[PDB]
């Protein structure tokens, strides 16, 4: 078993997996903020430093829809894969006792 | 039909006084507020005549 560790890569894929999953939910969020939403422009600071508040209001609303919809989204994908690690941790702990 | 385009670059824009300016009947801007214009940076700027 210790060579086999020592040699095959893929044997710790079931983490490798969740910490890749992880991190790619992570990275779309990030990447998330990039997205106009139909607003002029994508920055919050552009849309501040061109518009007087009136007409601003209209894209800075647009923008908050975006990315609250994105929010949403990775809080619920990420509160469905805890439960799934909350069964998996429920396995390993019964796995333990036993 | 044959409306003249002018380039104007590498300069400093004072749009203050063209917004003061009362012998302008129509001033409208739309993707940017004319009181800002003074706080920007182009990369350069077209005017038809």
């Amino acid at each position: 078993i210790q060579d086999s560790l020592s040699s095959t890569a893929s044997a710790l894929g079931k983490l490798q997996d969740v910490v890749n999953q992880n991190a790619q939910a992570l990275n779309t969020l990030v990447k998330q903020l990039s997205s106009n939403f139909g607003a002029i422009s994508s920055v919050l600071n552009d849309i501040l430093s061109r518009l007087d508040p009136p007409e601003a209001e209209v894209q800075i609303d647009r923008l908050i829809t975006g990315r609250l919809q994105s929010l949403q989204t990775y809080v619920t994908q990420q509160l469905i894969r805890a439960a799934e690690i909350r069964a998996s941790a429920n396995l390993a702990a019964t796995k333990m006792s036993e | 039909y044959a409306w003249n385009r002018k380039r104007i670059s590498n300069c400093v824009a004072d749009y203050s006084v063209l917004y003061n300016s009362a012998s302008f009947s129509t001033f409208k801007c739309y993707g940017v507020s004319p009181t800002k214009l003074n706080d920007l940076c182009f990369t350069n700027v077209y005017a038809d005549s």
